[PDB]
């Protein structure tokens, strides 16, 4: 199984992370059946 | 093909399903027959499981 829970919040903050308490409510949990051991994120470029 | 051909010289369409019997988890259910709602009355009640 692969649950993804997730969390969006309004800050204001400019570099680091805020100091403060939330919890992460259950999105998603997703009937993969697989072994992953590796990640990697994918970020979007900007052209001009 | 043609229509005056016999039964047995006729096309048959064939649909083969295939599944994996409760080994991975499972993304098809069959449905789910959920009774009327009774209330203040000692009863046995399934809720999602
Ligand atoms: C999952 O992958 C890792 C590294 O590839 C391996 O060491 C581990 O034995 C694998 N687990 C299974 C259940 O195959």
């Amino acid at each position: 199984y692969f649950k993804i829970y997730s969390k969006h919040t309004p800050i204001n903050l400019v570099r680091d992370l805020p100091q403060g308490f939330s919890a992460l409510e259950p999105l998603v949990d997703l009937p993969i059946g697989i072994n992953i051991t590796r990640f990697q994120t994918l970020l979007a470029l900007h052209r001009s | 093909f043609q229509p005056t051909y016999g039964v047995g010289y006729q096309p048959y369409r064939v649909v083969v399903l295939s599944f994996e019997l409760l080994h991975a988890p499972a993304t098809v259910c069959g449905p789910k027959k959920s009774t009327n709602l009774v209330k203040n009355k000692c009863v046995n009640f399934n809720f999602n499981g």
